[PDB]
């Protein structure tokens, strides 16, 4: 089993400011980590895969980065719909594992 | 008949007999206990951790019928991976690697395996190994290893070894990424040392993995009756895994060799900057102190009479000359 | 064009068994992987199981190891997750997700759950 | 060509995975040009293009977005294509190659794009499969260099309508080689720009760009040599699938590859020298600073101690009240400075 | 007819007869012993070392019916490895190597393999060879070399000579290991000498390896009528090992080229450090001596005579100037 | 391309003239070796007509035309032997890379013979053209001297199988001799690289730069010649023109492999010269570094000491220049201590 920690537990901010969320692992995983949105009452939607690659149709304000076993999601230019609950995954092993979950609020 | 290795700290012998019904195992230094299992119809995994003691190795060889040459090869820790086949036993040498995150180097251990009849004999060098997965699979009946004959045990040992190679590759990828940010953002000399160490480590990985690919390919294609026709596709799987490892090591070496170029070429233009600051400071102050010496020359025959205020005029002249030096510079913007 | 719909959950007494069905439209289960994920309301996501109908290889989470049974009817093009001996924590929304692998290096592979279903409550 | 699909660790057995990083779009377009009439058929469905296997007239099927692995698997199964051929199609990180099968010919090629203002050379793999009287084609992103063949088929220009699928394959490969030529022209433009910039303005950005060009040229070498090999093998023997009347045309393509190969090392040589030049050039800049500093020493450092030699607080000093001693010694000092400056003008420093 | 070898110190003949039922050993230097043994049923192997004694080599050549052109090629030592196929026998030219310490230059050795019927012979210029593995395999009855004919003898000798490159590259690995610290902590001229001596050794090694692969391919492709199969796949394996050697030597060449580059960088950085020290000293002291020379004037009238102990005030001003001068360097991380 | 392969049109020249392009006008000679299984006859002339009747000789014949500067002889031979004017222009076009052209009646080959003179480190090239037609082989050489002497010795003394076979084997033999000479020149290049390494390491002279740069240009030209020759041998091996008779096609694979080795060697030599330039720069950098260190160690001791001397050049109304109890001796002790500390620092930093 492998566990991922996503911090901060919460982040309150306005629009137009960079929003950064970090995410780490018990043992290092190469890049098979993905970032997902979640609205209240809605299924998760993929944002980032391979720790740095934008999905199709995702807006470019989101951007993933890697530094060893430390992955980050950044929102350079926030938009009013960005506030939601954000999740990691790990795909390196056959045993997928998420983060705890970070919620962005106003 | 001398042990080439320099490690003699610990020695132990550990054995597990197993079957579909029930399994037994023991961890004792007695060397006679392994002998009766030569006659066991069940498959058994017999491991001798310490190979520094030549007497036990000779006794095991003479009991199990190992040819003297390969028995001597077993003690030879400095040997490239290979295979050898006999009418009753086969002999394969592999290498196990330990890599530390903080200490940027890797240690190599020679692991010998001999397959004969229903028994697989491993000759390690020291305590600590990466066969815990297959060992736990045998102990806890997880997987289909217990049902199959003694050959699946050898397959599982090689599988665990290649999995250890994969976790080492994960660690190397981690360190390469970190080094990429380091060289891009903090270029210095200890970075050069670290990159060079990493390059040497990948060179060693390549030069050990290629013979191992040959080992697996020969063991697959040759397929003697001892190795059986039921483990063949699993050995093909291990061969494909070796292909993955080799390609990954190759691309990692490409990246790490490409890391150092721009930093190394970046030299000789910092010398340009230190020269720039040196020359701008010299051409300002040294002529100014020469002027101070000239108009402060102790000759006793000078216009020391003030007339108009002379000290402010001299200070203003110094300031004006400094300003004209400042203006004269960066007109060609070289600085 | 790709849609996932789940059916067969919502209420069952603890200690029982119930099977959730995942029906996929505009998409073939043969060439992709299907993941069952769990989320307790007000809590985080939790992966449960994964099935690749092409080979039948089956992966289970560390929480529900052996407890659940996942399969996929290629002819009917559905994915079945049968849960047994439901516990107190198992009351959650179960989501069905499509998976596709990508490439990082020649030794590391990772998949992304690009498509998701609506998700069905289970108690 | 092996009887078994190669396994991977961490994947379920018999899995085909796309390798590249292109997933934006997907498209299928079919051109069934006959001896008298042609058809253009653009679509997103895959069951519509499959029946075109047994068309008597030559057919050109083009699929963009091989990121959709299921479509590739379906088309491979419907056309009697080996699973390893599909694994090769979906594996981007491999050099150009050719494989001859009893029922089809498989070719892996690269087409490049070069962008100004971002000196990045990008390679996109295309797979060509000549099967019976049809040509399957697999790209991985929208846009290609085969438009000239499209207009040739559309407007009946040229010979393509007269001939069978082998000539279509030749046309596609020739178009790809012409794209290589225009790539070489762009790299020539940039290398001239870089040579001038390095020779007259050496900074860090110039070295970064020069090494980027070095890696780009290395990649071009690595992709152009297998291309030459596969064109050779295409025209050398090829009994089964390609008629003899076509193999002279392939000959020409082979010749072109040779030229391209030669040119790249020409380019390579230049850039392989360029780095060295940069070093010399930057040293030259430092030399100039040297010159200035040396001058500001030669006419100013020695004067000081003579301005100290008879500027001491020494009681036993004879020329304390000499008749205009200060003007004459200062005139001598100025003469020394002027003549030494002229001496450095003799060295032109 | 004419002797061209550089060495004439030793002259030794040793013949091995290997058969399933028994093995027959040669001693002494009896030239007349080999000739009656020409047509022995069991395959045999003959080593003649020190062909400087020409009469012996012409005698054995004439008794064996060898082409005089082959003898002329054998005597010549400045000849590249190539194979010539004849109806009666086959002629192979090849080179051994040896490496040495305290005189870093590897030297080659012309060896002419001749395979005629079940006999295999060769002509060495110096005592000793890398044939110890095949010799001990033959003597100690290891593997299936004993059963097979002289074609497997040729295969085994060629394979042993090819595997000699592994120990050669291990020696080169040791030398690179020494050079690592030698250059990473002692940038000096002799380091350059040693490094590029290694570079030239490696390039010469590859230059010789290329015709070795050529001759192995020539043996492997034609499938001579005398070599009636059952050994060709072994020659393909030798080809694979040759590819392995080429790749490993190229990797080592890349490593040593990187070493030369890092020596370049070290020299440039030492120049930078020296001139940075000069720069810091000049920067911090030129304004200080300028301030000192400002108050060295000789004006009769001065307005700065007294400011509440003005001399300590100017000393504090100079100290502040020196502090800020040494400190602005600190932010920029200059030195 | 290959657009109708018709004669070009230079503007200085008249419409049809063929002009020699090289720079040698000293030698002219025609050497004929007509040989069969049992006998062989050779001779040397200057009258072209006397070698014309050898076209239809059943036995193989080797015609050699030294001094192609005489365009009249070349054009007469081309007209008699039915050789296209474009091939004649290629024969006379010295400034040209190697190539091979297959025609119905003959095979045209362009090769370069390289010579390297020690103590004048430049290499010269001489274009040799081969035309294999029916039972005859025409050779065209720029000037006297050739590497084909071993072939002549083989023909004269009847060594090898060269006497029995046909003209294709003779073409093979000539190309093989040329490639052997290429190996010889590569060996000479290696000797030059060794000597230049000695010179560049020990003595960072000015002229060593010129030697290294001209060596690098020589290697570039060597590569630009080797590659088309490798393609020529590849085409001879694989494209199997009808005039090679298919029995000697295994003979050309050996020459192809030799060209492969030559190309590998020239690439390695180019890399070695690239390393030479870096080593030269290293040595020159150390040479400047020594004097930089000398200047630094002078300045870092004599700027603070002159600063100490100047700081007491101050003149104030209230001054401390009044001597303490032996203030001058303690000032001298202070400056001596400073100098000792600085020289120790030089010893600690290990330079001077
Ligand atoms: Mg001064
Ligand atoms: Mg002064
Ligand atoms: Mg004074
Ligand atoms: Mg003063």
């Amino acid at each position: 089993d492998i566990q991922m920690t996503q911090s901060p537990s919460s982040l309150s901010a306005s629009v137009g400011d960079r929003v950064t969320i970090t995410c780490r692992a018990s043992q290092s995983v190469s890049s098979a980590v993905a970032w997902y949105q979640q609205k209240p009452g809605k299924a998760p939607k993929l944002l980032i895969y391979s720790a740095s690659s934008l999905y199709s149709g995702v807006p470019s304000r989101f951007s993933g980065s890697r530094s060893g076993t430390d992955f980050t999601l950044t929102i350079s230019s926030l938009q009013p719909e960005d506030f939601a609950t954000y999740y990691c995954q790990q795909s390196s092993s056959s045993l997928i594992t998420f983060g705890q979950g970070t919620k962005v609020e106003i | 008949l001398v042990y080439t290795g320099k490690y003699r700290e610990d020695f132990e012998i550990e054995v597990m007999n197993y079957s579909i019904e029930e399994f037994r195992e023991f961890k004792t230094t007695d060397v006679e206990s392994v002998l009766p299992f030569r006659d066991s119809s069940t498959p058994t995994w017999i491991n001798i951790t310490g190979i520094h003691r030549t007497d036990v190795v000779q006794r095991v060889g003479e009991f199990f019928g190992i040819h003297p040459l390969v028995l001597e090869d077993i003690l030879n820790v400095h040997q490239r991976p290979k295979v050898e086949f006999f009418e009753n036993y086969v002999f394969i040498v592999l290498k196990m690697f330990t890599y530390d995150k903080n200490l940027h180097e890797l240690e190599s251990e020679q692991v010998s395996l001999i397959l004969t009849k229903n028994c697989v004999l491993m000759f390690q060098e020291k305590i600590g190994d990466v066969f815990d997965p297959v060992r736990e699979r045998i102990r806890y009946n997880r997987g289909i290893i217990r049902k199959k004959r003694a050959d699946y045990l050898l397959y599982s040992l090689i599988d665990a070894l290649v999995d250890d190679y994969f976790v080492l590759l994960e660690k190397i990828d981690d360190e390469i990424d970190v080094l990429e940010e380091e060289v891009l953002e903090r270029p210095e000399k200890e970075t050069v040392q670290r990159t060079h160490q990493l390059k040497r480590n990948l060179v060693e990985l390549r030069k050990t993995i290629w013979p191992l690919r040959e080992v697996l390919s020969s063991l697959y294609r040759d397929v003697p009756p001892l190795i059986e026709k039921e483990t063949v596709p699993y050995f093909r799987d291990v061969y494909d895994h070796t292909i993955q490892i080799a390609d990954t090591v190759e691309t990692f070496r490409d990246i790490v060799s490409g890391l150092l170029d721009v930093y190394l070429s970046s030299v000789s233009n910092k010398t340009n900057e230190v020269m720039k600051v040196l020359t701008i400071i010299a051409t300002i102050f040294m002529p100014l102190t020469f002027i101070a010496g000239i108009y402060g020359m102790n000759f006793e025959y000078m216009p020391e009479l003030r007339w108009k205020w002379g000290y402010p005029v001299v200070l203003a002249v110094m300031g004006v000359i400094a300003v004209i030096m400042v203006v004269y510079f960066k007109k060609k913007k070289w600085l | 064009e790709v849609q996932l719909v789940e059916s067969g959950g919502g209420l069952v007494q603890p200690g029982g068994s119930l099977r959730l069905s995942c029906a996929a439209s505009g998409f073939n289960v043969s060439y992709y992987s299907i993941h069952w994920v769990r989320q307790a309301p007000g809590k985080g996501l939790e992966w449960v199981a994964s099935i690749s109908s092409s080979s039948g290889s089956t992966s289970y989470a560390d929480s529900v190891k052996g407890r659940f049974t996942i399969s996929a009817d290629t002819s009917k093009n559905t994915a079945y997750l049968q849960m047994n001996s439901l516990r107190a924590e198992d009351t959650a929304v179960y989501y069905c997700a499509r998976s596709y692998w990508y490439y990082i290096w020649s030794y590391s592979y990772g998949n992304a759950m690009d498509y998701w279903g609506q998700g069905t409550l289970v108690t």
